[PDB]
RNA sequence: GUCACUGGAUUUCCAACGGGGCCUUUCCUUCUGGCUAACGAACCA
């Protein structure tokens, strides 16, 4: 049901082997093994970006149905993913979190961080678990930026980056919030690439 | 697991899935059987027949490739021995740790050694027995059996 | 040592089920086996299952779809008279309108709803819901 | 995990897997054909062999047993099958 | 030499296979010396999806040996002489019923001589080179069995085209089906 | 369930997990529901129409979420040269 | 037919379910009998 217009392009995969996503963690983990291409000699595990590339468009045609575009939730308390998140907020319609989760937002329907989102997207599994577990508490489903190791548990549709940290987190966030809006939305012909920099989503710091 | 320890381990011959073969082979089995009662007339073991065979001749396996195992061929040609080497090497043993229990008797483990040994040994003749490859009474006795093996 | 391999095979089966697991490896095999298995997918509890070809005893892979509960071996095979086989039946199966308890009788492993049909008795198998 | 070929899992894993097993087991055994240069007659010694092995003739050697398979000695050709 | 090889006096074609046997024996360095001891019992036509038939040689069994060592001589010369036919080699071998408390004989039964060995036997003659690596069975879900036969990789040209041929013979004679494959 | 003469009793009939086919008791609540756009040609989600898939709780504990949702995808033609039905 | 009890299936529905026979390499052996082969290969009850 795929068209071969939404095949990978060398474009994008220039992009992402620049942000060096395909660049894996030495540890790989049993349930991240399909990700794996081949490991590199000294212990380096190359990521497979067209199965990297082709769960990101899953990804994001999963974020596109979600009949109100602001129910969908990005949450990072990474860093690193904490200014992408801030963007695909601004793009798509997407409430975001960032920093801070605090515990009870998606229980607990007396505090002030309530939300009873339809899907939530992790930057980091580990570092955000508390979100993603609250979330397996109100049946709700979950995209998950993983390396090959991350927590499987209670995710739905990885997509395998990088996120030991510099420009992958940033890059899977920009090609994520690109492709939602090339789906339904206005972008209206994926043929040309986009006038947003992909350095838009980054870290700061000073 | 083991019978008379606690090992587990599981080492072993896997056969390969063949009836027939190896295709190169072809030596013809009556020139095996040849080989074969030549190491027999010579005073070995089908045991050491099969591994002399297997090493320096191919011969994967022989009940491939002459249709008979190896101590079948050894009894048709009339080379069986009286006990099996099955029991043949257990007595042997056993008839040797006797022998060092006789020069030391402060050896409790031989002591404990020496039981199992012959339990292995009773258990055996037992069946053997029972197939009637030995005789209806026979039953292995500490005092005569050092001829056995000599 | 291995006893029934029948209960061997009911169990990693009913092991596999119970973790989501959509196939099994069996081992080893036998026609008791086979026969269990087969009165098993008939009724839909299990996929179709592909003996494999060892030259010792056998392996099965068994595919299974969910829908089934608990699979599992009487041991010891008790004589079963006529009428217990009702009795039987009250004990190990969640309701009479449906599950199967499988017999072995000189008219052949069955069910005992089939049993029950052919007027058949003998030793009890095992059940299947 | 959770759905897979049992009937045909890969020749990549089932080779790294141990002897027995495989899905179905087999030797990892394999035989050798071996001439040292001073006699034309071709020996077959098999890779593991616990036997000393010499030619015909000779007494040369072949090989020397061990706990794995067997150490070929100096000098020698060796073909597989 | 036409009606001795035969044995059993009867029929067409085995007397047109006779007559074909006996003009491959003109030469002889070889292929009359080797040819004459083999004579065969008897053969049956059966046909294929393929509008090519079937010609299966029944053949004594101990025999058996010797149409071995030729075979893919006497299969090249007999597809040659008879076109549009399939010929393969089957030893015929005894089936003895299972003993019981109605069908029971003395002299216990032996293993070879039992219906699954023979039909075990079938299999490994009518593939005859290229031996068998492993086997099969699917149990399918509507209650119905496929016998899928692993064949090697060397010189499986000799078989390739026969492989449906093969297939409906077996379903004549036993009453099972059967599928091939090849190792990768 | 049927009763007496043919008529649908049982006040509810669950789903049913779609890695498992296992139901989906209504206290579970670590099940999940996902629902994956459809699109016309060169994109453009359509509104209102889904491919769906329904995992059950003991899955996504269990950390097969993820690639169940793959084997089922390249089942029902979402993605291709992702999950691999052999290892 | 009385406005739950009862009489029948028009070989056609659909369906299941169970029983007995045969055929396929296959009911072995014996005993009695029937007919027959050039003294009782066969075959049949
Ligand atoms: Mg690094
Ligand atoms: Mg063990
Ligand atoms: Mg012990
Ligand atoms: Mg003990
Ligand atoms: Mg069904």
């Amino acid at each position: 049901s795929l068209p071969a217009t939404f095949d990978l392009t060398p474009e994008d995969a220039q992009l992402l082997l620049a942000a060096n996503t395909h660049l894996g963690a030495r540890n790989v983990q049993v349930h991240q093994e399909p990700y794996v291409f081949n490991a590199r000699p000294d212990g380096v595990h190359v990521i497979n970006v067209g199965k990297t590339w082709e769960k990101l468009v899953l990804a994001a045609r999963i974020i596109a149905a979600i009949p109100n575009p602001e129910d969908v939730v990005a949450i990072s308390s990474r860093t690193f993913g904490q200014r992408a998140v801030l963007k695909f907020a601004a793009h798509t319609g997407a409430t975001p979190i960032a920093g801070r989760f605090t515990p009870g937002s998606f229980t607990n329907y007396i505090t002030r961080s309530f939300k009873e989102p339809r899907l939530v997207i992790v930057t980091d599994p580990r570092s955000d678990a508390q979100a993603i577990k609250e979330a397996s508490y109100v049946n709700i489903p979950v995209i998950a930026l993983t390396d090959l190791d991350s927590p499987s548990e209670f995710v739905d549709v990885a997509i395998p980056c990088n996120n030991r940290g510099k420009h992958s987190i940033g890059l899977i966030w920009y090609l994520l919030a690109r492709e939602v809006l090339r789906l339904r939305g206005a972008l209206v012909d994926r043929t040309q690439p986009w006038s947003i920099m992909p350095d838009l989503y980054f870290y700061r710091d000073p | 697991g083991r019978m008379h320890s606690a090992g587990k381990g599981i080492s072993s011959s896997a056969i390969p899935y063949s009836r027939n073969a190896p295709a190169w082979f072809k030596l013809s089995s009556e020139s095996v059987i040849e080989q074969i009662v030549k190491y027999a007339r010579k005073g070995l073991t089908p045991s050491q027949i099969g591994v002399l065979l297997r090493d320096a001749h191919g011969v994967t396996q022989a009940r491939v490739i002459t249709g008979n195992k190896i101590m079948r061929i050894l009894k048709s040609n009339g080379l069986a021995p009286e006990i099996p080497e099955d029991l043949y090497y257990l007595i042997k043993k056993a008839v040797s740790v006797r022998k060092h229990l006789e020069r030391n008797r402060k050896d409790k483990d031989a002591k404990f050694r020496l039981i199992l040994i012959e339990s292995r040994i009773h258990r055996l003749a037992r069946y053997y027995r029972t197939v009637a490859v030995l005789p209806p009474n026979w039953k292995y006795e500490s005092a005569t059996a050092s001829a056995l093996v000599n | 040592t291995r006893s029934s391999v029948l209960a061997d095979a009911l169990n990693a089966i009913n092991n596999a089920e119970k973790t989501g697991k959509r196939q099994v490896l069996i081992r080893p095999s036998s026609k008791v086996i086979i026969k269990f298995l087969q009165v098993m997918q008939k009724h839909g509890y299990i996929g179709e299952f592909e003996y494999i070809d060892d030259h010792r005893s056998g392996k099965i892979v068994v595919q299974l779809n969910g829908r089934l509960n608990k699979c599992g071996v009487i041991s010891p095979r008790f004589n079963v008279k006529i009428g217990d086989i009702e009795k039987w039946t009250a004990n190990l199966l969640p309701a009479r309108q449906f599950g199967y308890v499988i017999l072995t009788t000189s008219a052949g492993i069955m069910d005992h709803e089939e049993a029950r049909r052919k007027h058949v008795s003998g030793k009890i198998l095992g059940f299947v819901y | 995990v959770l759905v897979q070929d049992l009937l045909h899992p890969t020749a990549a894993s089932e080779a790294r897997k141990h002897k027995l097993k495989t899905l179905v087991q087999g030797p990892r055994s394999y035989f050798l054909d071996v001439k040292c240069p001073g006699c034309l007659n071709i020996t077959t010694v098999f890779s593991h062999a616990q036997t000393a092995v010499t030619c015909e003739s000779c007494s040369t050697i072949l090989c020397t047993p061990t706990g794995g398979k067997a150490k070929l000695s100096e000098g020698t050709s060796f073909r597989r099958k | 030499p036409q009606a001795k090889i035969l044995s059993q006096a009867p029929t067409e074609l085995e007397l047109q296979v006779a007559q074909a046997f006996v003009e491959l024996e003109n030469s002889s360095p070889e292929l009359k010396a080797e040819l004459r001891p083999l004579q065969f019992k008897s053969i049956r036509e059966i046909d294929v999806a393929g509008g090519k038939k079937a010609l299966a040689i029944f053949v004594p069994v101990p025999s058996l040996a010797g149409f071995h060592k030729v075979q893919t001589k006497l299969t090249r010369e007999l597809e040659k002489k008879f076109q549009d036919r399939h010929v393969i080699f089957l030893a015929e071998r005894r089936i003895l019923p299972k003993p019981s408390r109605t069908s029971r004989q003395v002299q216990k039964r032996p293993r070879s001589r039992t219906l699954t060995a023979v039909h075990d036997k079938i299999l490994e003659d009518l593939v005859f080179p290229t031996e068998i690596v492993g086997k099969r069975v699917r149990y399918l879900v509507g209650g119905n069995k496929i016998q899928k036969v692993l064949l090697d990789s060397k010189d499986v040209q000799q078989i390739d085209y026969k492989l449906e041929s093969f297939q409906a013979v077996y379903n004549k004679l036993t009453g099972k089906q059967i599928v091939f494959e090849i190792p990768s | 369930m049927e009763n007496d003469k043919g008529q649908l009793v049982e006040l509810y009939v669950p789903r049913k997990c779609s890695a498992t086919n296992r139901i989906i008791k209504a206290d579970d609540h670590a099940s999940v529901q996902i629902n994956v756009a459809k699109v016309d040609e060169e994109g453009r989600a359509i509104p209102g129409e889904y491919v769906t898939y329904a995992l059950s709780g003991y899955v996504r504990s269990r950390g097969e979420s993820d690639d169940s949702l793959n084997r089922l995808a390249q089942n029902d033609g979402l993605l291709k040269n992702v999950w691999s039905y052999s290892r």
